[PDB]
């Protein structure tokens, strides 16, 4: 004890002795090497303050302290061996965090550069020297391949899953008694959630990261936290791929990797779970990182069983993919595998349900020994996400008391930035299915707003179920109120939620009260066809706007556009639209869809408002047509015509039309714009008295132009 | 001609014959199961084979009484959701999940003969 | 036939290892709990002739082993029991008593650490052959290959293997002629050995075998004939299931006949019976002689008996533990199939003569030995 505070004293004595007449290099550096070799063995934070100037000169480790100093001595910088970096590391991890929990640490990024030197220097972990570590990857990468049953999840439940590792007992067996991989892989993630913030994170830099988990849990530590981690990174892996890749939702290819990757994060968690069950004396500690554990796990599992997944992680093909199937002939036939689903859905129900269930239970354990613990929205969120289609509040009185205090939470916790608002979103948008359906009691789920007035901040005669009227005028007083609620929407700062709540404006003014005008108003602000300089959707992005709304959702809005477009038969406006289509490529995925989709509701518009008959245009009139009779008409015609002699909308629509068929593949465009030419131009002037017809359109086209 | 597959001959099913409950929570089984002709008591013929599972034939022979599958679906569920507000050999009812849907699944790709046999020769596909 | 199947009474360990030496049966747990039975117990058990609770290990203890490494190795004769850790090994003479066919105490046993290795290298396998009186140890990191004298633990020679060949298991000759290693690098290799032990590497076989990080149960034909090749590389179509295949010492290591298995993890413990069992066609007054193996899979507890002279396996026991199973023995005249497994857990099948067919005497199998191709005799240096 002593011993140690007299060496560190004159360690320091002697380092600043020598960094006043710069020359610590003598004897290369040896004192260094034996000063850091007596360091290594004193553990406190002024042999730590020490140890980081002896880092600093001897490898030129620069540690940033705040009260920290140069001792230059003019020392050389050296390179630090592997032996040596081991209890280096080893101490810097037993100083930093001691008694602490390093995930519930705050992470120190000062340790964090020689922390990647120190795994440099170690570099992966050589397989092909261990049986115990080739034999514990092998079972790892069985027990990830390893399909999905409900007894699998009971065992977990009762902690009986095990894979039964073996610790290496090594010489990194200490290092990763320390957890080496787990620091590292924490600082990793953090800097990793930091820069997903800032949305400049990459799906590439997490393999390392997950690599070094594998490494460090193949070591049997009987460490569940880093399953937890390795369960989150796949987890973070499976959010990227969902939400910025439609493309590998559409591809059932590259679903099948995501649900893979899903399996991963679940047989992950399940043994973390398992692994906590198998121990015998948990502190409250476990019992609050395996609490997030279990909401993680479930989450994981809302979104492998629902939509566009629906359960593609459950279905399980065999890794021998041709099957030897005996015919009874004596002959063997070679047979594709078929997925084949390993859990019925009941069960993976009941599993949510049990995950969240327990996880209230801790909760409520958890409170009961740390009563200052702040609870979360979260278990009434995905409750209520399980209510999404699937009850329709059958269990109003027990719908109450969950969404009540899943809204306090989000109101109470609201921060001035930005309040919680989708536990009332979908409080609004649950109401408002289950009214119009009729399915619940509608007196206690109005009066559960004036509890939700908090976040509503409006009058109490709203929440007064008010049944002193035709239920119709109740429901679109409601809706009146909704949109009120919309309009508080739009008063806050709506970081990236305009775009849904101008959806359910539209779904209000069109569906319910059937104000196809006013729906239209609030759309075109939205959607400018009639510019010529603007995009086609406004959703505002000039060059600032991140994808992944503007992906699915503007495609989903134009598409309830055309709907509204369609009940008025106004095609100038489609027509606009598909301008503006054209060039707004980037602005949203499958655009040849999408401009196909419009380019049918803008015909059928267009044939409904103003009428044809298309099957007499290019079948029977144009053979019919005499050639000099038809260059005659036609000339007298290009002769005659005039725009003001004609309405707007019969030549803006020939125009369209042939400006479309000169854009698209020339089929969709011919009916249209031959309709329109033979019905209102050629045959008036005929009575009175397909290249050469469209060039004859193009002659009126320039003339319209 | 090669010698035809001939039926495999009706082999009495296994019975399982004593139970006794072990310290451990896997008791110990005692079961008969009959590997000859069931009517000539002969060796049995090269065409014989006889295919079972332990945990349906232990879910088999402690509880016949399987009710409907919706309402223990349903009564499970509601048992779950009144809780929130091993029994090796006997029905854990505290256990909320069914297999029997995922039994019957098991027992139909079992019940496929495809891929277990012998084959006298290299394996060419013809 | 009888299946008994019992759950053992050792906590927090796991049975990997279990020898059937004369009227005993000795189990191996993980930790060093040792239990041996008597057979024949078994037997009357398994019949019913004796009643469940009244079964007790003959002799039950503890051996002296660090933590150093965990025991998957016992081996020896009746007069001597070496039991080897995966990086040490003990031999116990005397540990049966020879007049009155009892387990001698631990006291008596002449307990002594023969070998111990050091990480990283790790022994692979442990063989002793009784014909050629000389124990054969695999050894991984380096690969290497010690034989040592029964008895005395006489280093008798060395066989050193390449660094890329590790080894994973060895085949005994029953006639105690040759010895068959399978490696890492899916190679076979066969060598001719003798009394002395001088060797002889006589066939390499490469691209043959599919091998993983466990440890396996691999018997030769009671004839000394036939050569069971499971998780089969070469000749199997690629993507399917596993197989294995059965060559011939005398014809050149062809395949003769194929094993299908199914399209799971390939087999772990395959033991062929000892004796040799005849099926007398009586409408043909014919005899179809044949042999009776019991395969294992590696990942789940699913047994298959095979039938030489049949197109089908005998029976199918299919998921009897959820475990893997970890090894399996026949009884010494093979009307007895014992099996053991991780979850502590012994599966005894008792069969009849009905059950197998009639067993020919052992002089038949070593006549039939003795139709095998005779070797030239190895040149003492």
């Amino acid at each position: 004890a002593e011993q140690g505070i007299e060496t560190t004293e004159l360690i320091w004595s002697l380092h600043t002795l020598f960094g006043h007449f710069h020359f610590c290099d003598a004897s290369n550096g040896k004192f260094l090497d034996l000063a850091e070799k007596l360091l290594c063995q004193f553990i406190n934070n002024d042999s730590f303050l020490q140890l980081k100037q002896i880092l600093w000169c001897r490898y030129h480790y620069a540690i940033a302290s705040d009260n920290f100093s140069p001792d230059l001595h003019d020392t050389k910088a050296v390179e630090m061996e592997k032996i040596h970096s081991l209890p280096l590391g080893t101490y810097l991890i037993k100083l930093q965090y001691q008694n602490k929990n390093p995930y519930l640490s705050s992470s120190k990024t000062t340790l964090k550069q020689i922390m990647d030197n120190i795994i440099e220097k170690i570099g992966d972990p050589s397989t092909l020297d261990n049986h115990i570590i080739s034999r514990n990857s092998f079972l790892l990468n069985e027990y990830l391949s390893r399909p999905i049953t409900a007894d699998l999840l009971k065992h977990t439940f009762s902690g009986a899953t095990s894979l039964y590792l073996t610790s290496p007992n090594d010489e990194l067996q200490q290092g990763m008694t320390a957890g080496l991989f787990y620091v590292s892989s924490l600082q990793s993630l953090g800097l990793y959630k930091m820069r997903k913030k800032s949305m400049q994170a990459r799906p590439s830099e997490l393999d390392s990261i997950i690599r070094m988990l594998k490494n460090d849990i193949i070591y049997n530590t009987n460490r569940f936290e880093s399953w937890i981690l390795l369960g989150k990174c796949y987890s973070y892996i499976v959010e990227d791929d969902l939400i910025w890749t439609s493309d590998k939702i559409t591809v059932p290819e590259k679903k099948d990797v995501i649900a893979l990757t899903q399996r991963k994060a679940i047989l992950c968690y399940l043994m973390a779970i398992s692994i906590y069950y198998s121990k015998l004396d948990r502190t409250i500690d476990d019992k609050k990182i395996i609490l997030e554990a279990l909401d993680d796990l479930g989450s994981m599992l809302i979104s492998g069983y629902y939509n566009p997944m629906n359960k593609l992680c459950f279905s399980w093909k065999s890794s021998a993919e041709n099957t030897m199937r005996l015919s009874e002939t004596g002959e063997v036939v070679m047979e594709k595998t078929k997925k084949i689903t390993t859990i019925s859905d009941f069960n993976i129900e009941q599993s949510i349900f049990l995950c969240f269930n327990r996880a209230c239970s801790l909760s409520g354990d958890i409170k009961s020994q740390d009563d200052v613990f702040v609870l979360n929205w979260s278990s009434f969120y995905n409750l209520a996400k399980f209510f999404f289609k699937t009850d329709g509040g059958n269990n109003c009185k027990l719908v109450a008391k969950y969404i009540t205090q899943g809204c306090q939470i989000a109101y109470e916790s609201s921060p001035a930035k930005d309040p919680i608002i989708e536990p009332h979103y979908l409080l609004v948008n649950a109401c408002y299915k289950w009214v119009k359906r009729g399915v619940i009691g509608v007196n206690e789920a109005l009066t559960l707003l004036s509890k939700d007035n908090q976040f509503f901040q409006e009058q109490e005669e709203f929440w007064v179920n008010d049944e002193g009227l035709a239920w119709d005028y109740q429901e679109k007083f409601f809706f009146d109120k909704i949109i009120r609620l919309l309009r508080h929407l739009l008063s806050v700062d709506k970081k990236k939620w305009q775009h849904r709540p101008r959806y359910r404006i539209a779904r209000i003014l069109f569906d319910d009260l059937g104000d196809v005008n006013g729906a239209l108003e609030e759309m075109d602000s939205l959607i400018s066809a009639k510019s010529i300089n603007k995009n086609l959707v406004n959703i505002w992005k000039p060059d600032f706007e991140r994808p992944g709304k503007h992906f699915i959702y503007t495609y989903q809005y134009l598409v309830l556009y055309l709907d509204l477009l369609f009940a008025i038969k106004d095609f100038n406006t489609t027509g606009l639209v598909i301008k503006k289509l054209r060039r707004f490529g980037s602005g949203t995925v499958n655009v040849n869809e999408l401009l196909e989709r419009a380019i049918n509701v803008y015909t059928q518009s267009a044939k409904i408002k103003l009428q044809l008959q298309d099957k007499s245009y290019v079948e029977q009139i144009l053979p019919t047509l005499n050639y000099q009779e038809f260059l005659k008409i036609s000339e007298q015609l290009n002769q005659v015509f005039d725009q003001g002699k004609y309405p707007e909308e019969i030549s803006s629509g020939l125009k369209l039309a042939f400006q479309l068929k000169k854009g698209h593949s020339g089929i969709a465009f011919d009916s249209v714009c031959l309709g329109i030419y033979f019905e209102y131009l050629y045959f008036p002037l005929a009575r009175q008295d397909k290249k050469e017809v469209f060039d004859r359109v193009r002659l009126l086209v320039d003339k319209i132009t | 001609s090669p010698k035809r597959l001939v039926a495999a001959p009706t082999v009495s099913p296994p019975k399982i014959l004593q139970t006794a409950e072990t310290k451990a929570k896997e008791p110990s089984i005692l079961i008969d199961v009959p590997l000859y002709q069931a009517d000539t008591n002969d060796y049995l013929d090269e065409n014989g084979q006889v295919i079972f599972n332990l945990s349906t034939l232990i879910k088999e022979k402690y509880h016949p009484k399987s009710k409907e599958l919706a309402q223990l679906k349903d009564s499970k569920r509601n048992l779950l959701m009144q809780l929130s507000d091993n029994l090796i050999g006997k029905y854990d009812v505290e256990d909320p999940f069914i297999d029997d849907s995922e039994l019957l699944w098991e027992e139909q790709r079992a019940a496929t003969k495809d891929g277990f046999f012998v084959y006298f020769g290299p394996l060419i596909e013809k | 036939m009888r299946l008994l199947k019992y759950p053992l009474d050792i906590h927090n360990e796991q049975v990997n290892a279990l020898a059937a030496l004369g009227p005993y049966i000795i189990l191996a747990g993980s930790g060093g709990h040792v239990m041996a039975w008597r057979q024949q117990q078994l037997v009357d058990t398994a019949f019913d002739r004796v009643m469940i609770k009244d079964l007790k290990p003959e002799v039950s203890f503890q051996v002296d082993q660090d933590t150093t490494g965990d025991i998957f190795f016992i081996t020896g004769d009746l007069e001597t029991l070496y039991i080897g850790s995966e990086h040490r090994l003990w031999g116990y003479s005397g540990w049966l008593c020879r007049d009155t066919n009892n387990i001698n105490s631990v006291e008596k046993m002449n307990s002594k650490l023969l070998f111990e290795c050091k990480s990283p290298s790790t022994i692979t396998d442990v063989k002793y052959d009784i014909n050629l009186g000389i124990l054969f140890v695999l050894l991984s990191n380096e690969n290497k290959i010690l034989l040592f004298r029964h008895k005395t633990f006489d280093k008798l020679s060395e066989i050193t293997i390449d660094k890329a060949s590790k080894p994973i298991t060895g085949i005994i000759d029953p006639t105690g002629q040759t010895f068959t290693v399978m490696t890492s690098d899916r190679s076979i290799l066969v060598y001719q050995i003798n009394k002395t032990g001088t060797h002889k590497l006589i066939n390499k076989l490469t691209q043959h075998v599919q091998m993983y990080p466990l440890h396996y149960r691999i018997s030769m034909s009671p004839q000394a004939d036939i050569l069971p090749v499971i998780n089969s590389v070469k000749g199997v179509p690629n993507n399917a299931t596993s197989c294995t295949a059965l060559l011939d010492r005398n014809n050149n290591y062809k395949v003769t006949k194929t094993l299908v298995t199914p399209s799971s993890n390939g087999c772990r413990v395959l033991v062929y019976s000892p004796a040799f069992y005849e099926k007398p066609n009586l409408k043909k007054g014919t005899s179809t002689r044949y042999n009776l193996i019991a395969t294992s899979g590696s990942t789940d507890g699913t047994i298959l008996v095979w039938n030489t002279k049949r197109m089908k396996p005998l029976f199918n026991a299919l998921q009897v533990s959820s475990t893997a199973i970890n090894d399996m023995s026949w009884s010494q005249d093979g009307f007895t199939l014992f099996a053991i497994s991780n979850d502590a857990t012994l599966y005894t099948f008792a069969f009849q003569e009905k059950d197998l067919g009639v067993a020919l005497p052992q002089t038949e199998i070593k006549s039939l030995q003795e139709v095998n191709k005779k070797l030239p005799k190895l040149e003492e240096p």
